[PDB]
RNA sequence: CAGCGAAGGAUUUGGUGGAUUACUAGCUAAUAGCAAUCUA
């Protein structure tokens, strides 16, 4: 239950660093914020680091035998992690601002420009165990009189090509024996110098400064002694030079200047062969695939990544995220994507899996305060500052209907109606609710009786009834349908910010401004039981400010809650950096997670240095409608804790003869039921994947009529989670089938267990079986056309 | 921009062939996403 | 015994243990090296931050260390070696069996002197290379010539010589000709330290009477003598910035400082190390400063230093006192008890036998603080007892950290030995608290406890009765009277509902705590010493007296797993953060892991201290283990955070040894099975045109499939290759005049889908072969082979509707069951 | 055995607090003397609509119980008892009163019959309250009726109803009060001895309802 | 000097100012003791936020109410609010939090009433 | 006054030291030198 961990970072696809693709280039290493994600592009699916840097990272690199990572962030506290484990290996400190850290291409050293020094180190193993200082200094080299800006190893890792902001650049062999074929310096730039490569042969230098020029330095005679041969400019007037990179393989110079215009040659011809323009923010990353077939491009101010493959003429991805501005989130009808709305005045719908954007909507001219699915994700509506409520098809991908007042109010928060009629919307400067349907466009009714603003609304699932909360301390529940009219106010203690509805409709909960969670009864409107939330909170000390963390009432409550799926657990997040979560019948905080550490946000430490900022909240919190995770909208993107049952031995009613050793004797004997139940006893997900597929076709009936009732919800979870992916099609259903028919009247009175492991199994019936179903239904349909009909002439 | 950039809490950031169109939803794969009623 | 989950990191908490440390200097600014039993640790003299941690364990312990500019001489057992950056560079090996006892570095030699009075002189091979490395020769101080060589020294313009300090007499050897140069005359007490003064050929002699010897190495006379009556001197060092003055370092802990210009004594500092454990074992001033760098056997380094003289025209006669200056220090006895503060595993609680708390650092080892005891008010204002002289707390049997509420109010909560009261403490100030829980049944605390809501501390007597009180304000709340003998374990859920107690009467109480009710009782087979509860999968392991474990959960209240192994009293146990293993430890010097899903014994390190406490770190980071002897805490690594073990039991279905199960290609061959890769692929060929807008081997291998009649290694080359090259392949099929190309595929095709495996893409090639050329099949409908090929298709793939039909049910079903 | 100690010092206040008064922290009874524990409605279909399961320390919950449709369904049936014993023009608004002599009435139904009185109460509810009707099915007003069931919270209405006004009227001009009616009303209902107005028109309903069923 | 703090009941027109400090344990309403509050068949009314929580929360503290306004019930009802959220009061300033909100949890399970008025009425339909 | 109460108790304040981010050493013209010195 309560165990989530760190699993993904949707939004914010870049933020500041270095691009890094893999050796096979499959997935990409974006450095966002303090974290690292890496999205594998073939396979189409995404993680995000745990390990969590102090500051925004400046410098990636990881090995090309793809077993280790280094990031470095911005004043050169190095983290070395474990790239295959996940896990993080060492934390060194560099004592200052480091601009680039490259691993060899032999991956037995790494070098970095701290500062004005080039300090190569040599790797330690990834199997050798954790020591208390892994790695062991090889050199450093002092040569540049202003800070290095860049490093390029030669092919052989013999020779390593530094740049400065003096305006030189220099070369020097690793070993001290070469240090006479390594000895040079190479000035004649006016301007900074971006970077300096070798051509493949690594007879030829290419170096290529800020201003423009590109250089090509080679060893001739005007003795020999490395003349420059010819001198290519660039040309672009008033932009200037961002990012230079160089696929010695395929010749291949790419270019990225401060206009977003990028430009790429093939270099000692000086040959144009593209130039293209990301935008009008400056290109602050360029990177190559090993075969120099992709370009990958991040800019850092609007937040987006470019992957782009420049012979086929034509972007891999196109990928921009939303930094410190995202004002409310929304789980698909099913847990497959999330979609964002943010302060920009967008909307964008993020595949969960793959961690990509899939559509984005511009038609709100302010900031998109509110998102609601509704029709089983065929339908959406947001809701913005601009005055509008509007609703989108997800389907033409078209804003059919657009519901404006008569008043001239910004909407701060929207309700749908289950059967959706109905939309409903609430104002922070109005105190009014306003009533369209969803049929024709009009305003069907203004409720009013409120005498604070609107600051929450939320249509009952079951018995749709609309229940509102305002900052006049007051929750209030309307029966609109059916010539009730009716009107129930039920006060509380304090101004309420954000009510949430169960699932079933009984009850609604909600957070108010003393800090505490409340739970009324709707029928009858008496309080059922409340949490007093605001001293497990973490409210940290802003930089500005001059008043203790302890004595702050600045984040001590929560503007975001949100019921779990069974209705027993609450999750919640405010202008803090912690959300907890809560089970509401014992009232206790399950757990607490700190949503950031980074320091380069303000509301993170509670204690500050004795020695604005974007500060960190978090603005929507909503719980997954099939598997067991939570979507967090904070300010460094869309947090996503899910647990998962790999780790975390966490038995059900196991005794000494329940026993991996006892399960496999019991399917070798093949009683099946006994050995299915053994392993749901262990709750171990390879013994239960084990039993799963050693239980033939014969004998599934047999075995799902006779699962015992308390084992009904995970072996239905661990279908739909295994399902997703899993190759066994006609298994799989053959199991949804048997289950389906045997105890599907037990599912149906107990709707609210399996309401996250149905949901779950029809994301794997609509969404893999169904498009194989459609395939071989066209096939069959274009094949009796094919041979039925005449084709003559 | 710069009005309610000031009348706010909370932090607000602020040829070629192509300026590689970053930002474009619609795209599952779909083409002829129209409706049959609009076709 | 090497192990195969954790491999040993570091020892922490350890700064010196008596050995004579070494300061060396670069540039300017000093460094400090310290022996900690077998590693070195080097310290920044400016602000005693830890730099360097020799690398590896030597074989013995660590005897006596140097350090010139960059590099670090330590001599154990036989040897000496040479380090640098704490990796080692050279190991000298002596031609003796004797251990090397002291040494001295000058010039081009390294002189070490053995415990047979031999000493071994080492010389560079050519001056321009760092350290000392051949061997030279070898001299000998025979029983005619001195005692035993109490110190090795070099005193300053003394051309290749070397004064030897021998407990009664002081030779001078010439190091390049193997001579004696000058014996002197004896000393009428045995000789103890030396230490040559910044005065041009003098050297500073102490004795086990008290006096300090200024001898002259030249004249052969001494110049003065200093007597510091029944006071064994251990340590001598001068003043070299422009005040002559001398700090002798006495073996009851004393420092006391001299001027040797107008013979006063200026000051004397009492008690700077204990006495017990060695006094005042290394003083040293900082040379050209006025501050001077103590440590002694009590695992402390300190540093003192001297402010300008606070008159404006004497000065000189009016000498401030030496005050004090930063320090490090850990525990001067082994820890006691252990536990982490904080799920980081960033700082660890740590109380020892010396009666103290401190909080130690993983991270970085100037963090770590002695938590305070100064004692706050009482709550009404009146007087609060206890002595006058006070003293530290009586030593720490158990503690419980729960840091939900911290800050806001008392946060540990610890029971000490043999008084009936448990303190608090804490954290995050550092300090102790104000309350300090009662048993009130005049029985000693047994165990503690507190909830994780942070409200509640439990107390539990030695008369078997278990307290709950308010952490906040420090009042009794409940008390339960289960037990009638002692209860040593109590502990709660993690949602405040069912409390768990276990006494040494061997009866586990299972009450709940909302409603003060019991919920059962269960009485196993042995005195229960120890509880541990695995809080989130809500099993608590118990070290019962029969020497096993007996494992059982709370929910259900069986007994669910009984390990069976240990050979001698348990002292400590842990569960893993995942609840997957436990690591105990026992008085047989073992330390287990126990694997309780398959539960066998996983790995066993036979370790040569016993280890009296293990605690996992609350992520899956790090083990701690505490030791008899040994001031510090042991911490190892589990590799397998990094990699898998085997859950295979040692003495003295690989997958399922190794936790996993590959899952197997296709279960039956009647049953249709998507391929093993991403699921996209289909839609990436289906609309890979639209998605762009929006953004031969194949031959011959046909063709021979077409002779053999078996297109196996045609569709593995279609199931292997790319979007791109399989719509580029089906896009080129020779459609043209007798159309061999297209059924050729079409068969394969047939061949493929009745194997009933990667079936989507099939059907996707299929649908991609009528879209490229399906026009031409219209085309010549008729054709016989063309007609043929088809038919068949279609008499496999007939038998596809099982899909449909089968998803028809579940969506239909499941749309009915989930609404109505 | 296993024991509990979670006071540890006798409680004793400045103010002197009545013995009976402070034995009322163990167990809440209707003034002080009524338990409310092993009361059960042993008739099914009028639990949850008849309300003992919260007990109270007087008929005088000024809580709001009219504003929405069932929500009276868990007033306290002894407060609903004496709302309806509150009702002509000469004794509008006398909650006190009408209390008084609710406490008047369950005395002496406790000294005549010797067991509970809120028992007596519930058992004459469920015992009054009419389980078949019938409308006046109209054709215009064609004069023939239809028997209809009657849903729960409509028998207990019909039950109080009938039960207090049978008491009013049974005290109209008697030596005996409305406290002494009430009690001889409510103990003969308890036991259904068809010597009450109450269950006599009970009957009257039923039997008319399955005359015209 | 001493802890003390002060609370507010409220019915229709009736008002009671209840000061909560420490002390031996006596509740006086209007400087007469608690155990004189008529109408006398309300005076378990006032009663209850005693009884509902025991009387050991009050061994320690002494109440004093003074009640202005209203008639006999609403007198009664303002009485028991200012005694109840006057403990709770207390119970959160200088006793625990814990203590603080199990004495909200009794009080809003018997009625929050005893710690929220109905205040602001009619409905215009 | 009672009570608390070990060769005393309370309040206030100045200075210094250690933490307030995760520990790979100083200098320079830096593949090495110096650190007693870079200069003939």
């Amino acid at each position: 239950k309560s165990d989530f961990k760190f699993s993904n970072l949707l939004g914010t696809v870049y933020r500041q660093g270095n691009i890094t693709f893999s050796d096979d280039g499959k997935q990409l290493l974006s450095p966002v914020g303090n974290r690292v994600s890496v999205f594998d592009l073939i396979n189409n699916k995404s993680f995000t680091f745990e390990y969590e840097h102090r500051k925004n990272i400046a410098a990636i690199d990881l090995n090309k035998q793809g077993t280790l990572l280094i990031s470095i962030d911005e004043d050169g506290r190095a983290i070395l992690v474990n790239f295959k484990a996940r896990n993080v290996l060492h934390h060194f400190n560099f004592k200052e601002k480091c601009s680039a850290v490259k691993f060899s291409p032999d991956g037995r050293l790494f070098a970095l420009a701290s500062g004005r020094f080039l300090q190569i180190w040599k790797t330690p193993d990834v199997n050798k165990d954790r020591q208390f200082a892994p790695f062991v200094r090889h050199r450093v080299h002092a040569g540049h009189f202003q800070d290095i800006t860049s490093l390029t190893w030669s092919q052989d890792s013999r020779f390593i090509l530094t740049t400065s902001k003096d305006l030189s650049a220099k070369i020097w062999s690793v070993d001290s024996e070469e240090k006479n074929l390594a000895a040079t310096t190479f000035n004649g730039h006016r301007d900074y110098v971006m970077g300096a490569f070798f051509s493949h042969d690594q007879e030829k230098i290419y170096t290529v400064s800020k201003d423009g020029a590109v250089f090509v330095w080679e060893f001739t005679k005007r003795k020999y002694s490395w003349r420059i041969t010819k001198k290519h400019f660039f040309y672009a007037n008033q932009a200037k030079v961002k990012c230079v990179t160089f696929h010695p393989a395929t010749r291949l110079l790419a270019v990225g200047f401060t206009s977003g215009e990028f430009r790429l040659y093939d270099l000692p011809d000086f040959t144009l062969i593209q130039q293209l323009s990301m935008g009008q923010n400056p290109v602050n990353t360029v990177s190559v695939n090993q075969t120099g077939e992709w370009l990958a491009f991040g800019s850092s101010k609007l937040g987006q990544l470019l992957v782009y493959e420049w012979q086929s003429e034509s972007y891999i991805l196109k990928q921009q995220g939303h930094f410190d501005s995202t004002n409310s989130l929304a789980y698909s009808p099913d847990g497959s994507r999330v979609v964002t709305a943010s302060e920009d005045g967008k909307i964008k719908v993020w595949d969960i899996t793959s961690g990509f954007c899939l559509a984005t909507f511009e038609e709100h001219t302010s900031s998109v305060t509110a998102v609601q699915f509704a029709k089983r994700g065929q339908v959406m509506f947001s809701s913005s500052l601009d005055g509008t409520v509007r609703a989108w098809d997800l389907i033409r991908y078209r804003n059919f209907r657009t519901f404006t007042g008569t008043e001239r109010i910004q909407f701060n928060c929207l309700a749908v109606d289950p059967s959706g009629e109905v939309v409903c919307a609430g104002s922070l400067d109005n105190f009014d609710i306003h009533v369209w349907s969803v049929q024709t466009g009009q305003l069907l009714d203004a409720l009013s009786g409120h005498e604070g603003p609107v600051s929450c609304l939320s249509f009952s699932q079951e018995n749709s009834v609309l229940a509102s909360a305002s900052w006049d301390k007051t929750i209030r529940i309307w029966s609109i349908f059916g010539r009730s009219q009716q009107v129930e106010p039920i006060e509380v203690y304090s101004d309420v910010l954000a009510l949430s509805m169960r699932p079933d409709g009984k009850e609604v909960a909600v957070s108010t401004l003393k800090g505490q969670i409340s739970i009324f009864n709707i029928e009858d409107a008496k309080q059922v039981g409340n949490i007093d939330c605001r001293k497990d909170i973490i409210s940290g000390r802003f930089n500005q400010d001059r008043f203790t963390a302890k004595n702050s009432e600045r984040s001590k409550f929560f503007t975001t809650i949100h019921y779990s799926f069974d209705g027993m657990a609450i999750v919640a997040g405010g202008n803090n950096n912690s959300i907890c979560l809560y089970d509401v019948p014992n009232e206790v905080l399950l757990k607490r997670f700190i949503v950031s550490r980074n320091m380069a946000l303000n509301g993170t430490l509670e204690f500050l240095n004795s020695k604005m900022r974007p500060e960190v909240r978090v603005t929507s919190v909503q719980f997954s409608p099939t598997a067991n995770a939570f979507a967090a909208a904070s300010t460094e993107g869309l947090l996503i804790y899910s647990t998962n049952d790999t780790i975390l031995f966490d038995p059900f009613d196991l005794d000494v003869d329940v026993t991996p050793h006892s399960t496999v004797e019991a399917l070798r004997e093949k009683q099946f039921l006994n050995a299915l139940v053994m392993a749901f006893r262990l709750n171990e997900e390879y013994l239960i994947n084990k039993v799963y597929e050693a239980i033939p076709i014969k004998e599934i009936p047999l075995v799902a009529s006779n699962i015992p009732a308390i084992y009904l919800p995970r072996i239905l979870k661990f279908i739909g989670d295994f399902a997703i992916e899993s190759q066994h099609i006609e298994f799989n259903l053959i199991w949804i089938k048997a289950l389906l028919s045997a105890s599907g009247g037990y599912i149906n009175e107990h709707k609210y267990l399996f309401s996250t492991a149905m949901r779950s199994i029809q994301r794997f019936i609509v969404r893999v079986a169904k498009e194989v179903v459609n395939t071989t239904t066209d096939n069959k349909y274009t094949y009796r056309f094919l041979v039925s009909t005449d084709g003559s002439m | 921009y710069k009005l309610d950039v000031l009348s706010s809490v909370h932090f607000v950031p602020k040829t070629p062939t192509i300026s590689m169109e970053d930002a474009q939803p619609l795209y599952m794969s779909n083409a002829s996403s129209l409706a049959p009623q609009e076709i | 015994k090497n192990s195969k989950i954790f491999s040993p990191f570091r020892i922490i908490g350890n700064v010196s243990n008596g050995v004579p440390f070494a300061t060396g200097t670069l540039g300017s600014t000093f460094y400090i090296v310290t022996c900690v039993g077998k590693t070195f640790q080097i310290y920044d003299a400016n602000t005693l931050h830890l730099l360097f941690v020799s690398e590896k364990e030597t074989p013995s312990s660590i005897v006596a260390l140097s350090a010139h500019f960059h590099y670090v001489y330590a001599a154990y057992e036989n040897k000496v070696g040479i380090y640098k950056r704490g990796i080692e560079e050279h190991l000298l090996e002596l031609e003796t069996d004797a251990n090397v006892e002291h040494l001295c570095i000058f010039g081009d030699y390294l002189c070490a002197s053995t415990d047979d009075n031999s000493i071994f002189i080492y010389k560079k091979s050519d001056p321009q290379d760092k350290y000392p490395s051949e061997f030279y020769t070898k001299l000998t101080v025979t029983e005619i010539q001195g005692g035993e060589i109490v110190s090795l020294q070099h005193l300053a313009t003394y051309l290749n010589k070397l004064t030897v300090v021998t407990k009664s007499n002081v030779l001078l050897f010439n190091v390049r000709t193997g001579k004696l140069v000058f014996t002197s005359n004896e000393f009428p007490d045995q000789i103890t330290t030396a230490e040559p003064a910044p005065v041009l050929d003098i050297i500073a002699l102490g004795t086990v009477t008290g006096e300090v010897i200024m001898f002259n190495m030249r004249k052969g006379k001494r110049i003065r003598t200093i007597k510091i009556p029944q006071s064994r001197i251990s340590s001598l060092s001068f003043r070299t910035d422009g005040s002559s003055h001398l700090s002798v370092g006495t073996s009851s802990g004393d420092l006391i400082f001299y001027d040797l210009d107008r013979r006063s004594r200026i000051h004397v500092l009492k008690n700077i190390h204990r006495e017990s454990y060695g006094g005042v074992t290394q003083a040293t001033f900082l040379n050209g400063q006025p501050i001077i760098v103590t440590s002694g056997g009590d695992n402390s380094l300190k540093e003192y230093v001297f402010d300008p003289s606070l008159s404006q025209g004497s000065g000189d006669v009016v000498v401030q006192p030496p005050r004090y200056l930063r320090s490090r220090g850990g525990h001067s006895q082994p820890p006691s008890y252990i536990a982490f503060a904080d799920s980081q595993s960033h700082f660890m609680l740590s109380a020892s036998k010396d009666r103290s708390l401190w909080s130690f650092s993983l991270r970085k080892d100037a963090q770590s603080q002695e938590m305070s005891q100064r004692l706050h008010k009482k709550q009404d204002g009146g007087r609060v007892g206890g002595s006058t002289i006070k003293s530290k707390f009586p030593e720490i049997v158990a503690l419980a950290i729960e840091n939900a509420r911290i800050g806001e109010w008392e946060n540990i909560i610890t029971a000490h030995k043999d008084e009936k009261f448990a303190r608090t403490w804490d954290m995050r100030n550092k300090r102790v608290g104000r309350w300090t829980f009662d048993t009130t049944d005049d029985g000693f605390v047994k165990s503690v406890a507190m909830s994780q809501c942070g409200n509640f501390g439990f107390i539990g007597s030695s008369n078997g009765s278990i307290t709950i009180y308010n952490m906040q304000s420090g009042i009794l709340r409940k008390k339960y009277k289960l037990h009638k003998r002692a209860v040593t374990g109590i502990s709660l859920d993690g949602m405040n509902r069912k409390m768990v107690s276990c006494g040494l009467d061997g009866i586990v109480g299972f009450y709940d705590f909302n409603k003060s009710t019991l919920l059962g009782k269960l009485k196993l087979d042995a005195p229960i010493t120890a509880m541990v509860y695995h809080r989130s999968s809500d099993l608590f392991a118990l070290a019962l007296d029969d020497l096993s474990i007996v494992v059982i959960d709370a929910v259900t209240q069986r007994v669910v797993r009984q390990l069976w192994g240990h050979s001698n009293r348990i002292t400590a146990f842990d569960f893993s953060p995942e609840g997957r293993w436990i690591v105990s430890a026992s008085l047989d010097s073992t330390i287990r892991t126990w694997d309780l899903p398959t539960g066998g014994c996983i790995d066993g390190i036979i370790v040569d201290n016993v280890a009296t406490n293990v605690k996992f770190s609350p992520n899956g980071d790090l083990l701690a283990t505490t030791h008899v002897t040994g001031n510090g805490i042991c911490i190892w690594t589990n590799r397998a955070q990094f990699k898998t073990v085997s859950t295979r039991t040692i003495d003295e279905l690989n997958d399922i040894d190794f936790n996993t199960y590959t899952s197997l290609e296709q279960i039956d061959k009647e049953l249709l099975t998507l391929s093993i890769g991403p699921r996209s692929k289909m839609n990436t060929l289906l609309h890979l045109d639209v998605i762009r807008k929006r953004s031969s081997h194949f031959t011959k291998q046909l063709r021979e499939g077409s002779q053999s009649k078996d297109y196996s290694s045609l569709l593995a080359t279609l199931i292997n290759f790319s979007p791109a090259a399989v719509d580029l392949e089906i896009r080129s099929l020779n459609s043209f005049e007798p159309f061999d190309e297209i059924v050729w595929f079409i068969d394969a095709l047939t061949q493929g889908l009745k194997s009933n495996k990667n079936f989507e893409l099939y059907e996707t090639f299929m649908s991609l072969l009528f879209k490229a050329h399906g026009d031409v099949i219209h085309a010549n409908n008729k054709n016989q082979d063309i007609a043929s090929a088809l038919q068949n298709w279609e008499d496999v793939h007939k038998k596809e509707d099982r899909l449909d039909d089968l998803v028809k049910f579940c969506m239909g079903v499941a749309a009915f069951v989930t609404t109505a | 055995d296993f024991e509990v100690v979670e006071e540890f010092t006798p409680v004793v206040l400045a103010t002197p607090i009545p013995e009976e008064v402070q034995q009322a922290q163990t167990e809440i009874k209707l003034f002080n003397k009524w338990s409310f524990e092993e009361v059960e409605v042993k008739d099914a279909s009028l639990v949850d609509y008849v309300q003992v399961r919260q007990p109270i320390f007087v008929a005088h919950t000024a809580g709001r119980y009219a504003n929405k449709r069932f929500r009276k369904a868990q007033c306290p049936i002894i407060e609903r008892l004496t709302n309806s014993l509150m009702m002509n023009g000469r004794n509008n608004g006398k909650k006190l009163k009408a209390v008084r002599i609710i406490k008047h009435t369950l005395d002496i139904i406790n000294v005549l019959t010797d067991q509970n009185p809120i028992q007596v109460v519930v058992d004459a509810i469920t015992n009054t309250g009419p389980r078949e009707d019938t409308t006046r099915v109209g054709g215009g007003g064609a004069a023939r009726r239809q028997a209809v069931d009657v849903s729960p919270l409509r028998r207990v209405n019909q039950a109080i109803a009938l039960l207090t006004i049978g008491a009013r009227e049974a005290a109209f001009r008697n030596i005996k009060t409305i406290a002494e009616t009430l009690a001889e009303e409510l103990i003969n209902a308890a036991k259904g001895s068809s010597t009450s107005y109450a269950i006599k028109k009970k009957d009257e309903l039923e039997r008319v309802a399955k005359s015209n069923r | 000097a001493v802890p003390s703090v002060q609370t507010f009941g409220k019915k229709k027109s009736a008002t009671a100012v209840a000061h909560v400090k420490a002390g031996k344990g006596l509740i006086k309403v209007n400087g007469s003791p608690i155990t004189l509050v008529e109408p006398e068949i309300l005076r378990f009314k006032v009663y209850e936020p005693l009884l509902l929580v025991g009387l050991d929360k009050f061994s320690n503290i002494d109440i004093r109410v003074r009640v202005t306004g209203g008639g006999h019930v609403s007198q009664v009802y303002a009485i028991r609010q200012a005694i109840a959220k006057g403990l709770v009061a207390y119970h959160q300033k200088y006793v625990d939090e814990q203590s603080k909100n199990e004495l909200k949890k009794a009080f809003t399970s018997y009625d929050r009433t005893l710690l929220i008025a109905d205040s602001r009425r009619p409905e215009p339909k």
